[PDB]
């Protein structure tokens, strides 16, 4: 997860012999590994333009992270005081979780040196003017290499409190109204007092089959804040988006359909998932007026095809689901959750009551943006047939089931 | 029994890659557990040839004890 | 109470007498990461933190403020990188009449090495440990059951949905790190598995001395260029590889393999195993290199 | 992130001498806010008219200009100070981050003996550094810096080292750049007659680009890497270098649409370039040009200067190409121009075309193959990486290319409203067949339409098991329900046991000998992972034989259809 520190050393600019290493843990670690401080001493203590900046550079097989600090005051010799708490890491890692810690350590020591002249007086030599460093470096090194955390008191009111956090990918901006959210965790037990009220309103409506517009209307929420809350929950890797379930939808098998075969516990979960708890009434309705075996579930997963809607697929195979007591919505949801099937979205590209002005405006904007049938149906709060009738009144259109 | 073990009176070295930070032992001497950020490895000390049992727990922070 | 700090000082305390100062103070040239009392005899065991040759030091504690230096008895040399913990392994009689228990030091280091250290009777005598003594209280008895094996326990119809054989490089890389300090069966198996990446191992069990490996061999009578999938199951005796104790080779019944060719392959494998066990060498690499290739 | 983003902000040319480090030519001279959020006049006019000078005018606007002496709140001498390291930090990877700006480059330093390579400014110079500034995000920093250093910086610095060792080219380029800077800043009255510092810098850069060849190389490199294109650079008028960062637009498994954005028009196929680039038979496949053939010829003429044998062979192969015929049949196109040497030349030319974003690899297109509309088809989105839509733009492009055919909505609806059949059911007549195959190639080359491949796995019911049990014995019970089968799917029939191989060889019991031979030759591929089109190509069988084996074996063969 987090890279261990290779060598921590505290470099200060002496007014007589220039930049030098004061303390270094492990002792003589840089010279044993062929790292010569005089080669990059002009980067550790650079000009004040480069100071107070997150400096990270590569030296051979090692990456050297530092935050140079320069304080200008007439109390010090040569009218300035410069130091650097320098961290050495290997090159083949990610030093991104450690960079804010080193930056905040440098800023806190800048504050302490500007306040009470801690590091300058810690040298016990009156040539810099007109608590142990080595113990602090040992504690920082071993606490960050053994616990990824530290609480090291350096004074009667000052302590080094560093916690290394992982870096997460930012959420996408592709979330829209027609996407349904799937909560991968039980969100009711995660709710403490620090949650956002909007997110707290969203939580009792993420049931895996409600659209973001439907959740916004149910919770009396603006869709933009719901979009941002779903993005924040995506940022913590707990909600994955999906599609609105309709029988007018077209589902096709994906390339991962063999993972229904090459997995010891996927098919058993399918058996425990897709079946009604009792003999449901849907398993008694005609088409017009033990648990199911894993081979049956696989044969039902194969029989989906492109250009064939779920109504036609379900009316071609309805005795199988009636006899095996299979919920088709749960079947499709499990197929989408295991990424063994995908939905072919419908695109109404161009070459009944009187529709409103704003309704026809947003319909025209959706048509001119080549939006799907799901987004138009969500925006107009209408089924597919009314949208199709209004589009046929407006012009001639073709549907792509991609 | 514990007296038919082949590794008690002998010296033995095992290469366990993965970056394990913690270790603990049975007072009986049979199994040994190693802890890392990815989980637990349980090694038989009388049958070291068997690959250790991996119990999955992913954390970004280093385990302590 | 004993203590150890980063300055190199090992301090022994007795808070019934005085909270301030220490009964003893032992100074080392290295920082100490883990210091503990010995579980047997009168003594203590400290190990370094960043230097000190990365060796665990065993020091007697048998004497009368005393700022002294470190005078260890035994140093467990090894461990190219620093040691981060140490443990103890204890075994004894189940019933308990005399205190005859043996100890083994287990150390884990940053270079991904887990080492077991034997303790000699010289160490058992140098530390004031009375091996054999009437117990005031009987020692606890623990179950010796292993836990590396995987444990396991409308209705469901009984079915064989997918073939288990249609569903092992971690095993062959773990066995390379096993060193009983070719001198081992598992080391031989790992070396051959690293030598031949095309040979696929289906069942490696050094404890039960049974091997089952799959390969593609040029043993087709119809076409010499055709390669036939072969399953060979190998059973090793407990006296492998001594003379007169060859491994047992069993080839699975294959429709693509004729019975005469199967008997010829089995006879040549038995000949190779007997010829290499006659010199008390190891016979699994010549056998595999015979089955596929030469 | 799979979306391509070359994070360049500019380029440097930092050289060092005995007198100290300095700077020579940097481009663009723009500020941080824009990048983050006489006879010489006649010559530069002729070079701008002929297209020899390709600068970006937005870099020299009044609101997008910074002084020539300042680079990202740093002086020229400051940058030349911290980008000219010691000899131990030279001839190696120079990675250096200043907060969110990474100074990535490979500085070339002369050795102690005084040779640039191991086999005024010409002798004073001991180091030059073509420094590239990037600003990647912290989650994508390592990927961007690694791909840039592996694909642009290392190659450009090594070629510059070679041309400096053999010709002393960078020294002369720096000399003429400094001479032109002195002759524009202190001699030309045109410079003083031009209003605005941005236009003054634009004219100065126009003169530098007109007189210098290294400036043209760096300007074209920055402009064609920031635009995610192939950067063809002219160096010393004797060697050319082509630089690019490869684009991830091929995917075997389907990426998550609404969680990880992917370029619209990406190829959702199981046949990928990257599955073949990592191997470096490919000649069993056919190429598919990503643009018009004359555009590809125009792009490939910039890949060399002397029109050598490789460019002539590549031009002849591009001019005479068809996506419906395999590459093994094109040995005659290069036998006239001169396993086998022609096969090796064909393979090398195929790697050259498919590596440099010219001719993608496909299964050879036939009207008998089932073609479906890809989910990643460029329908939505104003452009390729948006996130008038692209469907209407490509419909206009389709109407321009095929004016005697129905529109792109009609073709994309006829292929995605019924069950996916063969492509021959859309073509009305045989006279329409070549133009319909050209339309199909146009759809595939734009990422609109992929292929629906057939995957076969083998399945065994209870009757085969009972027959195998009877054969094994050779060497409930009161009822017979016919809707309670005990099925089993043999996942990998190559590594089958004795009983499972008996199940496989009892699946073929009463079939004729040709079915027995075709089952035996195709048994190892019946695992649900190998598409049957590749089995047809590799095993030299026909489609009527395969459809015979599918019809004669219906309950035992699992049919899996994906791309």
């Amino acid at each position: 997860g987090f890279v261990p520190i290779h060598t921590i050393f505290y470099s200060v600019f002496h007014p007589t012999e220039g930049s030098k290493i004061k303390y270094e843990f492990p002792p003589n670690n840089l010279k044993n590994h062929g790292i010569n401080f005089n080669t990059f001493k002009n980067y550790i203590i650079p000009k004040p333009i480069l100071c107070h900046k997150l400096i990270t550079f590569k030296y051979g097989t090692y990456r050297i992270v530092c935050y140079p600090v320069t304080i200008n005051s007439p109390i010090y010799a040569r009218n300035f005081f410069s130091f650097n708490f320098v961290f050495v890491f290997p090159y083949d890692c990610e030093t991104s979780p450690y960079e804010p810690a080193i930056t905040r350590l440098g800023k806190m020591f800048k504050v302490l040196e500007e306040q009470n002249q801690l590091l300058s007086k810690s040298e016990r030599d009156p040539v810099f003017f007109d608590f142990s460093i080595q113990d602090l470096l040992m504690r920082i090194f071993q606490d960050l290499n053994n616990y990824s955390e530290c609480l090291i008191p350096i004074d009667e009111g000052n302590a080094v409190d560093i916690k290394i956090f992982p870096l997460l990918r930012p959420p996408t901006t592709c979330v829209s109204l027609e996407d349904v959210p799937l909560s991968s965790v039980n969100l009711k037990k995660i709710i403490d007092v620090n949650w956002d009220p909007t997110m707290m309103s969203i939580v009792p409506y993420i049931d895996g089959l409600n659209s973001i517009a439907k959740i916004s209307k149910l919770s009396n929420s603006d869709p933009g804040l719901v979009i941002e809350c779903i993005r924040h929950l995506i940022y913590y890797k707990c909600v994955t988006l999906s599609d609105i379930f309709q029988f007018s939808n077209i589902y096709a098998p994906s390339s991962l359909i063999r993972n229904f075969l090459t997995d010891p516990l996927m098919a058993s979960d399918c058996q425990s998932y897709v079946t009604f708890p009792e003999v449901s009434k849907i398993s008694n309705l005609p088409l017009n007026k033990f648990l199911p075996t894993r081979s049956c579930l696989f044969d039902l997963y194969r029989s989906l095809s492109q250009g064939q809607t779920l109504k036609t697929w379900y009316e071609s195979k309805y005795m199988i689901l009636k006899e095996n007591n299979i919920d088709i919505r749960r079947f499709i949801t499990f197929g989408l959750e295991k990424r063994i099937i995908y939905r072919c979205y419908s695109f109404p590209v161009m070459i009944m009551p009187k529709l409103s002005d704003e309704e026809e405006g947003i319909l025209e904007e959706s048509i001119r943006n080549a939006e799907t049938f799901d987004k138009i149906c969500v925006l107009l709060s209408k089924p597919k047939l009314e949208v199709e009738s209004y589009l046929n009144e407006l012009g001639e259109f073709k549907v792509i089931n991609s | 029994g514990p007296y038919n073990s082949p590794t008690f009176g002998k010296s033995l070295s095992l290469k366990v890659d993965g970056g394990f930070n913690a270790v603990s032992i049975n007072p009986s001497g049979r199994d040994i557990v190693l802890a890392s950020r990815q989980g637990l490895y349980i090694i038989d000390l009388d049958d070291p040839f068997t690959p250790p049992r991996w119990l999955h727990h992913i954390t970004p922070w280093q385990v302590a004890d | 109470i004993m203590s150890s700090s980063n300055d190199g000082t090992v301090k022994f305390w007795d808070y019934s007498k005085s909270t301030t100062e220490s009964k003893r103070t032992v100074t080392t040239n290295f920082p100490i990461w883990r210091g503990r009392y010995l579980p047997f005899g009168e003594g203590y065991c400290i190990m370094p933190m960043v230097g000190g040759n990365n060796a665990v030091y065993l020091i007697n504690l048998c004497d009368d403020n005393k700022k002294t230096k470190l005078q260890p008895i035994y140093a467990f040399k090894g461990h190219s990188d620093r040691v981060i913990d140490f443990l103890w392994r204890s075994r004894h009689t189940c019933d308990g009449d005399y205190d005859d228990r043996e100890f083994q030091l287990v150390t884990w280091s940053k270079d991904c090495d887990l080492k077991l250290w034997p303790i000699s009777d010289s160490i058992y005598g140098k530390v004031n440990f009375d091996r054999g003594k009437r117990l005031e209280e009987k020692l606890p008895d623990y179950d010796y059951c292993s836990y590396n094996k995987e444990p396991e326990n409308f209705r469901r119809l009984r079915e064989n949905f997918v073939t288990t054989s249609g569903l092992k490089t971690n095993h062959i890389t773990w066995l390379s790190g096993i060193r009983m300090n070719i001198q081992n069966l598992g080391e031989e198996v790992s070396a051959i598995g690293h030598k031949f990446p095309k040979v696929v191992f289906e069942k490696i069990s050094v404890s039960t001395r049974e091997l089952c490996l799959t390969l593609n061999g040029p043993w087709s009578e119809e076409n010499p260029d055709d390669y036939i999938f072969l399953r060979i199951s190998i059973n090793f005796p407990l006296n492998y590889p001594n003379k007169g104790d060859p491994p047992k080779f069993t080839i699975e019944e294959n429709s693509n393999l004729t019975m005469s060719k199967r008997q010829e392959i089995l006879s040549n494998l038995a000949t190779i195993g007997q010829k290499y066990t006659d010199s008390n060498l190891y016979c699994l690499e010549p056998c595999i290199r015979f089955v596929l290739g030469e | 992130e799979c979306l391509p983003n070359s994070c360049l902000l500019g380029v440097h040319l930092v050289i060092s001498t005995h007198s100290g480090p300095q700077i020579v030519y940097h481009y663009p001279p723009s500020n941080t806010a824009f990048l983050t959020n006489e006879e010489e006049d006649m010559e530069v006019s002729a070079m701008l008219q002929d297209g020899k000078i390709s600068m970006n005018e937005i870099f020299f606007e009044e609101e997008n200009f910074q002084d020539i002496n300042k680079i990202l709140e740093f002086d020229n001498d400051f940058v030349a100070e911290f980008c000219s390291p010691e000899r131990e930090m030279c001839n190696t990877r120079f990675e250096f981050t200043v907060d969110n700006f990474c100074f990535l480059g490979l500085p070339i330093h002369v050795d102690s003996q005084g040779r640039w390579r191991k086999s005024d400014l010409g002798k004073n110079m001991n180091m030059f550094h073509v420094c590239f500034v990037m600003n990647p995000h912290l989650i994508e920093y390592n990927k961007r810096i690694d791909d840039m250093y592996q694909f642009v910086v290392t190659r450009l610095s090594l070629l510059l080292r070679y041309v400096q060792s053999k010709t002393s080219y960078i020294s002369s380029e720096c000399h003429i750049i400094l001479k032109e800077k002195e002759r524009v800043l202190k001699h030309s009255k045109t410079y003083q007659s031009i209003r605005g510092a941005g236009n003054k810098g634009k004219y100065l850069y126009q003169r530098i680009l007109a007189k210098s060849s290294l400036a043209r190389a760096l300007t074209e490199c920055v402009d064609k890497i920031q635009r995610n294109e192939i950067a063809c650079l002219e160096i010393n008028d004797d060697k050319v270098i082509s630089l690019q960062i490869p684009i991830q637009n091929e995917f075997e498994k389907m990426p998550n649409f609404k969680l990880q954005p992917v370029l619209r028009g990406s190829y959702l196929t199981s046949i990928l370039n990257m599955k073949f680039l990592e191997k470096s038979d490919l000649l069993n496949y056919a190429l598919l040009l990503l643009d018009e053939p004359n555009n590809i010829i125009s792009s490939l003429e910039t890949f060399s200067y002397q029109d050598d044998i490789g460019t002539i062979i590549l031009k002849h192969l591009v001019r005479n190409i068809q996506p419906n015929i395999p590459l093994r049949s094109y040995r005659y196109l290069i036998t006239d121009l001169l396993n086998s040497l022609e096969s090796s030349i064909l393979r090398s030319c195929a790697l050259h075309l498919m590596y440099w974003r010219h001719a993608r690899i496909v299964i050879p297109l036939s009207s008998k193959y089932t073609y479906i509309v890809s989910p990643l088809a460029p329908i939505q989105g104003y452009t390729i990486d948006d996130y008038v839509p692209l469907i209407y733009q490509n419909s206009m492009l389709f109407r321009s290319k095929f004016p005697s055919l129905p529109s792109l909505p009609i073709f994309l609806s006829l292929l995605s409203t019924d069950k996916p059949q063969a492509y021959s059911n859309i073509i009305p007549s045989r006279e329409h067949k070549p133009v319909y195959l050209n339309a199909l190639a146009w759809l595939i080359q734009y990422g609109y339409v992929t292929q629906l491949l057939t995957f076969i796995n083998i399945r065994v019911d209870k009757h085969i098991k009972m027959a195998v049990d009877e054969d094994l014995e050779k060497e409930f019970e009161y009822d017979d329900p016919e809707m309670q089968h005990d099925y089993t799917i043999i996942l990998e029939p190559e590594r089958a046991t004795a009983i499972e191989k008996r199940w496989l060889y009892r699946c073929i019991y009463g079939q004729p000998s040709d079915i027995q031979i075709l089952f035996n030759k195709l048994l190892k591929y019946f695992n649900g992972k190998v598409p049957m089109e590749l089995v047809i190509i590799k095993e030299e069988i026909s489609r009527h034989d395969l459809k015979k084996l599918l019809n004669a074996l219906d309950k035992y063969l699992i049919e899996i259809h994906h791309w």
